[PDB]
């Protein structure tokens, strides 16, 4: 009855406590080690709960809600977790005071719809506001994500690369399609942008002075054959006593590799790619017939090529034909930092691309790897929904005044419950104050009073310890995704408060 | 499962790292106390290497495991000052423990250390000094690295190894490019010889000899045939396992030999090949026929070693005798043999007779552990020459620049009105612990020795002076010519701060 | 190191013992500081914010911590203000010395480095301070009343403040005499009236009465202090009075008057017309028979005077004590132009004896009032304001309040350590970091963040001056020179002198052993 609910209030808070310091771009990291002893360190809240594997029953309720927030959005699942826990925290003293739990479900269901009516009424459409080209607006919203970082001096260069990566793709946008490579050496402004698929190309075997790097419409072959001479896959050794038999044995070792190689020429492959390495003996046969050979391709890069060229990856060589051979328009090789890089540009299905960073350290590319995933989604959700609201916990402060002022006119038990729903929304900006090292006392006390004075978009400035209009600063977040999160948190809490007794089959 | 939050979680991680700090606080510098390490096989090694300590330190605490990954990239990035990053990484948390009691969040300390690290890097570029500016020579380049090899067992021939290190780096990389590739230098070893018998080959070298002692000791022809079997009655590659059926088949194999010893040897001249590097050795009848035609060869060459010959020579492997041709022949300037007096080595020394992009430093020595100390001292010496060509500007090592970085940071603290100023003051006092430990390892007062230099850089003169760690004449190590690289002095304060920010951003560790 | 003999472990017990006393009173710093509870074993509970009463009610036992109690008692006579700040400075220095002892530094080397820091510290405060005109009573009036406005009695601070300036000015010359003694300032109080009536009497005012003397007024009186009691014969050894009949009983009643009148007549020869009797409850200080004979010789009866007031009267008219009548002479007399009792409605039974006309510089401020706390709390404001006026006589310089000079001390001493050699650098840098607790403590007490207030004020001093400080009135960083909240320099000088030397004293202790 009553005590089983209090056990579920605290059983969910420890889950929120596991990802409490991850809210915001500048959140804290954790260290979760699996059974094999592998180290996994990430600030993403969804990845923490995936590996914890909490066996508690009331804890798995929020895990199922977070997975739905990740499947649809892929970001912001922590905000669903901390808010779902705070709805249980503020109602904790009211549960033990004799109030029924079902009455609370009517309050959250009442305040949740009241938030959607206020969010849609306050969100502002931004398509061509202020007479500005959208390339500048997408650059303005993107550069603010890169400020206060190691690349703050040359952020304008990197800010222009993201708008070029999205416009090169079709109307369907996807964050996984745009791959990011890391290459150590060089300055920050020397970072290149590839519209097609590319790989590191660690192939350093023979095949020099031939294998032209230009092609009109080459047939990209995707194989998994190790064409090395002394390969672990192809070999021939027959132990006998006859001497004349050994000449046929050494000839059979070269025929296994060579007979399989003739299938590559008869199939029509112009640019032959293979995951396993290719020996210097096989590269010469490609060089004699004027064929391009480049192996040591990762398996992940070929999956981006399979979506780009439109072919298929075959393990066997006998099945190589025109069915799996893709096509492209511009296939050329570059010299980024002196290292070789092959890439296919202008494919029919060019839905993916590649982006190579540069710098004199391995860690400067790590922080850049994280910031780019945040700038792409802003451009992805800005064109998807022109009606958006201010970021930095600004939308959470609007509902605190509206729902509270609305609760002051709703007599009955729904008052303190919808009123407590207002104070429960203060957990989002309070964590941005703590997860950034700022004083949450001065900010929330100065931020909440700004709205009564006339504030409507003021929020927590993650850069400086002060308040700022996040809408004017182009720190925007979607209005509908905020509604999908509040509806997810309200459904997450209402399922817990709806439970009053735990039943377990004895096993 | 583990669960710990709040300040007690931060302080538990500080002491978890301080345990490794005080462990490596004594093996710092030339007077660093050695460390006895017991391997899993029962062996016992003694050394003061910073990279070897963390490799064998099997500490189960997860905070200590982060410091092991710090040493991975630091070997190729710095190499020499491996012990200096941990004392600095540990000293920062020791003073930061005072900041956590003051009521500061760890991330603001992570921000303040990155703020002070820039005040340190910019100060290092001010006091640097070019050496090889627009001068292509090895006279000042060999002498600078000659002093760095004194803290190892190669002190008896530290002058010989310094010339080999400079001749090898200048080969695989050009001074005009300022891009020194260390992957083009391979390090081998062999039990026997001395430190002075270390050779430098611009090409490939293996511990293999020719198939007959009367072969030509000099092969000036660019004809190297890489085969998988020798020019004789062939045999398999893994195991022969000979078994005759009966006496009738026994006399027939002798007839097979007379045809094959005549068929394969004459085939070497038709393709213009002279040197036939093969996998297995030759028979006594094969070597007698090659002496008539002056055709060298090598016996019992390994599998993966033959692949390396084709990389330096650019040739191809000829797996069968049917496709013998001139295209699959190797390229080289001169292939010779080097016999070290009475020690019957007879090595295969392949060279290109020009400035190639592939060198091999074959270290010798009468003991395996002595050569083990020359490998790390040579590999650390490559990092000295790597940064010098990439940055001729260098600063004074031996604890000279660490005090200079503490003053510029303390001088810049009064002009930084923010909560990170306490971190700037703590980052200043933490930089002084690297030289303060050298004063303790030298057996002197760590406090009396530290402040006497700080007054010299202010009251006596503005340039920076070093601490007399090796019990030399006096301070001002510039006179002693003890100078480390500038990229290392910047990378030491970078990876050390970057590791502290990685720890301060962690507040809980959980494992099932 | 092996270190079998552990005298350094004895020093940590001396640090942690003294560290606990400072940490206890750490939160009661400043006007906005927290209050502390003091419960007696009998159950008497009282809560107050006075920094001096907290330590006296601790009953300290450890020897290292017992020195901090006398340290506060030293600041009372020298400075008389800021007693709470002295123990935090001393307590914080030991916390920093523990970091130095862990590095392997001897205590004596730390002690000598602090002397160079103390000497350099006084000059940092002396040059930056604001010299003032000591002869200008207006400057002493403004700085004295503004300090009381933040105290308990702030409505009467505008009236009691000039009483201290005119009283100090009456006994101390303007900018000529540097020695100032507060023992020449008597503050008498009685029931009835208000604080608004303040009578600055140049003579002496006693809380006694003239009864049963029927004179009550002596013109041209020669006041002579006699400690000997005039009563019947009282011999400690075994004695007995010879009484034969009822007539012999009458002989003793008459002869007892002969023993008294012979001593009374001995005094009148020297012209002594007023007497003073020390307070003594052990035996008869004065008999009923002596009250009448002194009326025949016209001498006023004055008794029940505590020893603390005799020193005030000794310097008022130049009197001396006489322990025996046979040694009484005209040399140990005084001088008085007029002597009588002035019993007003609110002034109470007060013996107004004016007209010293002798070597002495003494005054008396008569403060009336109805309630106890009205007259009691007003007396503290006089002593609290007298000390600041006394502090400015020795040190004619003013400095900002709210921990402003402490940050200027820590900012410049950090750069001073950069120009030193030996083990003086870390000791001076540790001496400066220990001073950052006073502003961080006031920052916490004012509701602000402890570190953000002191961190930004250091840069405000590096770029500007020490004018910026912590304002407890408005609760934030503000130009305190605009707030007009000042404090004398001698409070900070003595707070740094007595505190650092006590730290050096404890650092000179390697072991303690109990004797018998």
């Amino acid at each position: 009855g009553i005590p089983q609910l209090v056990s579920n209030i605290s059983a969910c808070q420890v889950i929120a406590e596991a990802v409490r310091t991850t809210l915001g771009p500048r959140g804290m990291d954790k260290l979760i080690v699996d059974g094999r002893g592998k180290a996994t360190i990430s600030n993403d809240g969804a990845t923490i709960l995936k590996l914890l594997d909490v066996v508690h029953p009331a804890a798995k309720t929020l895990v199922d809600i977070a997975k739905s927030q990740d499947a649809e959005v892929g970001d912001g699942t922590t905000s669903v977790t901390l808010l779902a826990a705070e709805f249980l925290k503020q109602v904790k003293p009211y549960v033990e005071e004799g109030l029924h739990p079902q009455i609370i479900i009517r309050a959250f269901r009442t305040a949740t719809q009241l938030a959607v009516n206020k969010i849609k009424e306050i969100a502002v459409t931004v398509k061509k506001a202020d007479k500005v080209e959208q390339r500048k607006l997408l650059e303005k919203c993107a550069m603010t994500a890169l400020s206060s970082k190691l690349i703050s001096q040359q952020k304008a260069f990197f800010a222009k690369m993201v708008v070029d990566a999205v416009m090169m793709l079709d109307d369907l946008l996807q964050l996984k399609m745009i791959g990011i490579k890391k290459v150590q050496g060089g300055a920050l402004e020397d970072s290149q942008l590839v519209a097609g698929v590319a790989f590191k190309k660690t192939f350093s075997y023979a095949g020099f002075e031939m294998q032209p790097k230009k092609y009109h419409n080459p047939k990209i072959a995707l194989l998994n054959v190790e064409l090395e001479l002394k390969a672990e896959k192809d070999n021939a050794e027959i132990r006998v006593h006859t001497v004349e038999d050994y000449q046929a044995i050494v000839d059979a070792e070269w025929n296994i590799l060579y007979d399989k190689l003739e299938k590559i020429h008869h199939s029509g492959a112009k640019v032959v790619s293979s995951k396993l390495p290719i020996g210097d003996v096989a590269t010469q046969y490609f060089a004699d017939r004027d064929m391009f050979c480049a192996g040591r391709v990762p398996e992940e890069d070929l999956k981006r090529t399979m979506m780009a060229c439109g072919g298929s990856i075959q393990t066997s060589v006998n099945a190589l034909s025109a069915d799996v051979l893709g096509r492209c328009q511009v296939f050329e090789e570059t010299q980024i930092g002196g290292e070789r890089y092959n890439f296919f540009t202008g494919c029919p299905k060019a839905k993916t691309c590649t982006f190579i960073l540069r710098g004199g350290a391995e860690q400067f590319m790590e922080e850049t790897e994280r910031s780019l995933h945040d700038a792409i989604m802003i451009v992805r959700r800005a064109i998807k929904n022109d009606s958006v609201v201010a970021g930095g916990g600004a939308i959470e402060m609007e509902l605190s005044k509206y729902l509270r002022d609305y609760s002051r006119t709703i007599p009955g038990k729904q008052q303190l419950l919808i009123g407590a729903y207002a104070k429960a929304l203060e957990i989002i900006p309070r964590q941005l104050c703590d997860n950034a090292g700022f004083d949450a006392t001065n900010i929330l006390n100065k931020l909440r009073a700004r709205h009564a004075q006339g504030g409507t978009w003021y929020g927590v400035d993650i850069n400086n310890e002060d308040i700022a209009d996040n809408f004017e600063a182009f720190v925007w977040e979607p209005a509908m995704v905020r509604i999908n999160a509040l509806t997810a948190a309200s459904e997450a809490a209402c399922l817990i408060v709806s439970v009053d007794e735990t039943i377990k089959n004895p096993r | 499962k583990s669960r710990l939050m709040g300040l007690e979680a931060l302080k538990s991680h500080i002491m978890a790292a301080k345990a490794v700090a005080n462990t490596m606080r004594t093996s710092l510098g030339p007077n660093g106390l050695d460390k006895m390490m017991v391997d899993k096989d029962g062996d016992v090694t003694v050394t003061n290497d910073g990279a070897t300590i963390l490799s064998m330190m099997d500490v189960d605490h997860q905070i200590a495991k982060l410091m092991v990954e710090l040493s991975k990239s630091q070997d190729d990035e710095i190499g020499d000052g491996t012990t200096g990053v941990v004392v600095l990484a540990g000293a920062l948390l020791e003073e930061a423990e005072q900041l956590l009691d003051r009521g500061i969040h760890p991330i603001r300390i992570a921000d303040g250390y990155e703020q002070a690290a820039r005040v340190a890097i910019e100060h290092l570029d001010k006091i640097s000094d070019s050496v090889l500016v627009d001068i292509k020579d090895t006279e000042p380049l060999i002498q600078t690295a000659k002093t760095t090899l004194g803290s190892k067992v190669v002190n008896s021939c530290h002058r010989q190894m310094a010339e080999i290190a400079v001749n090898a780096v200048l080969t695989v990389a050009d001074m005009e490019r300022r891009d020194v590739d260390f992957e083009l230098i391979k390090v081998e070893g062999k039990v026997g010889g001395r430190l002075e018998d270390t050779k430098l080959i611009k090409g490939v070298i293996v511990d293999k000899d020719f198939s007959h002692p009367q072969m030509p000791k000099k092969v000036e022809d660019a004809k190297i045939a890489i085969l998988t079997c020798p020019f004789e009655p062939p045999k398999p590659k893994t195991k022969h396992k000979l078994d005759v059926t009966s006496v009738e088949d026994y006399k027939a194999l002798q007839k097979y030999e007379k045809e094959k010893f005549e068929e394969m040897i004459q085939q070497i001249k038709e393709t213009g090949a002279n040197l036939a590097i093969c996998q297995w050795g030759f028979d006594d009848e094969a070597n007698h026929l090659l002496l008539q035609n002056n055709l060298p060869a090598v016996r019992w060459v390994g599998g993966p070693e033959i692949e390396l010959i084709a990389i330096a020579t650019g040739g191809r492997i000829v797996p069968r005798f049917s496709e013998l041709t001139a295209e699959k022949l190797g390229f080289a300037g001169l292939v010779q043999e080097i016999s070290f007096g009475t020690t019957k080595d007879k090595m295969l020394v392949i060279e290109q007779c020009k400035n190639s992009r592939a060198v091999t430093i074959f270290i010798r020595g009468g003991n395996k552990m002595i050569i083990e100390e020359a490998k790390r001292s040579l590999h650390d010496a490559l990092c000295v020459i790597r940064n010098l060509i990439r940055d001729n500007r260098v600063v004074y090592g031996g604890g000279a620049a660490e005090i200079s970085c503490a003053l510029a940071v303390s001088q810049e603290a009064d002009k930084c009105p923010t909560l990170e100023q306490y971190a700037m003051r703590a980052f200043a006092d933490a930089l002084e612990v690297i030289p303060m430990a050298l004063s303790e390892n030298s057996g002197m007062n760590p406090i009396q020795t530290m402040t006497e230099v700080r007054a010299r850089q202010v009251k006596e003169m503005n340039p920076a002076l070093g601490i007399d760690c090796l019990h030399k004449g006096t301070n001002d190590m510039k006179q002693q010519h003890v100078i480390e690289t500038l990229i290392g002095k910047k990378q030491q304060i970078s990876l050390a701060t970057q590791m502290v920010r990685m720890i301060l951003k962690i507040d809980d560790i959980r494992k099932p | 190191y092996q270190d079998r003999d552990k005298p350094a472990q004895i020093r940590f017990s001396n640090i942690s013992a003294a560290k606990a006393v400072a940490d206890a009173i750490r939160t009661s710093l400043g006007p906005k500081g927290m209050d502390k509870m003091i419960q007696d074993g009998k159950g008497d509970v009282t809560i107050t914010n006075d920094g001096a009463t907290i330590l006296k009610q601790m009953q300290v036992l450890h020897p290292a911590a017992r020195m901090l109690v006398e340290l506060s008692k030293a600041q009372d006579i020298e400075a008389g203000d800021g007693t709470t700040s002295v123990v935090i400075i001393a307590g914080s220095l030991l916390d920093s010395c523990t970091k130095l002892l862990q590095k392997g530094i001897h205590p004596t080397i730390i002690s000598e480095s602090f002397q160079k820091a103390l000497e350099k510290g006084i000059e940092i405060l002396t040059d930056m301070s604001r010299p003032v005109e000591l002869s200008d009573r207006e400057t002493l009036l403004n700085s004295a009343t503004t300090s009381l406005n933040s105290k308990v009695v702030s409505q009467y601070s505008s009236l009691l403040s000039p009483m201290s300036v005119n009283a100090v000015m009456k006994v101390i010359d303007p900018a000529t005499a540097t020695s100032v003694d507060l023992r020449d300032i008597k503050i008498v109080k009685k029931l009835g009236g208000t604080i608004d009536d303040c009578e600055l009497v140049e003579g002496l005012v006693l809380t006694q009465k003239v009864s049963n003397s029927g004179i009550t007024r002596v013109e041209k009186a020669k006041i002579g202090l006699i400690q000997f009691c005039l009563s019947a014969p009282k011999t400690d050894m075994d004695n007995q009075i010879v009484v034969s009949d009822y007539a012999q009983m009458d002989r003793v009643l008459r002869e007892e008057r002969a023993y008294i009148l012979n001593l009374v007549k001995q005094i009148k020869k020297t012209g002594c017309n007023v007497l003073l009797i020390q307070k003594s409850i052990l035996r008869d200080a004065l008999s009923d028979l002596a009250l009448h004979f002194l009326n025949k010789m016209k001498i006023m009866v004055i008794k029940d005077i505590e020893r603390e007031d005799i020193e005030f009267i000794c310097k008022t008219i130049g009197t001396k004590p006489v322990a025996h009548i046979d040694q009484f002479t005209a040399d140990m007399l005084g001088s008085a132009e007029l002597a009588e009792e002035v019993n007003l409605n609110g002034s109470g039974k007060l013996l107004k004896i004016t007209g010293c006309a002798s070597p002495g510089k003494t005054v008396t401020i008569v403060v009336r009032g109805s309630n106890k706390l009205v007259i009691e709390e007003a007396e503290r404001s006089i002593h609290d304001a007298l000390c600041v006026i006394r502090c400015l006589v020795k040190k004619r310089a003013l400095i900002a309040g709210g921990g402003a000079p402490e940050i200027e001390l820590a900012l410049r001493l950090t750069e001073y350590s950069r120009t030193l050699s030996g083990m003086e650098s870390y000791c001076v840098r540790a001496f400066a970091d220990a001073m950052e607790v006073i502003p961080s403590t006031l920052a916490e007490n004012a509701g602000l963040n402890p570190i953000s207030t002191v961190t930004e004020l250091r840069n405000r001093h590096a770029q500007g001056e020490k004018t910026a400080g912590i304002n407890v009135r408005k609760g934030g960083i503000s130009n305190i020179l605009e707030e007009l909240v000042v404090q004398p320099l001698l409070v900070s000088v003595s707070a740094l002198t007595l505190a650092t030397e006590t730290v050096r004293s404890i650092l000179k202790i390697d072991d303690v052993v109990n004797t018998r």
